């Protein structure tokens, strides 16, 4: 996750239900990658509730 | 049993919490914790009495 939370060559990174300066340190089973555009209009909405 | 109450948090584990969550808020989190089972506590000690 340097490339990620160390670096930023991404424009915007951000987590919410996880620390993002500690992602390197949890371990777990299996991540779900979703990849997809959005306009810049309506970005704001991938966010909980 | 009050050991197991997550008082609203996300963990019933106060290292969960370290080592899970961003300090800045995880701060406030842990003084939810602490708080909860000292009330808990003050409780406990009223029927004590």
């Amino acid at each position: 996750y340097s490339v990620l939370y160390n670096l930023a060559p991404f424009f915007t990174f951000k987590c919410y239900g996880v620390s993002p300066t500690k992602l390197n340190d949890l371990c777990f089973t299996n991540v779900y990658a979703d990849s997809f555009v959005i306009r810049g209009d309506e970005v704001r909405q991938i966010a909980p509730g | 049993k009050q050991l197991s109450s997550k008082f609203g948090a996300i963990s019933s584990v106060l290292n969960d919490i370290f080592s899970r969550l961003d300090p800045p808020e995880a701060e406030v989190q842990i003084d939810r914790l602490i708080t909860g089972r000292l009330q808990s506590l003050q409780t406990y000690v009223t029927q004590q009495l």
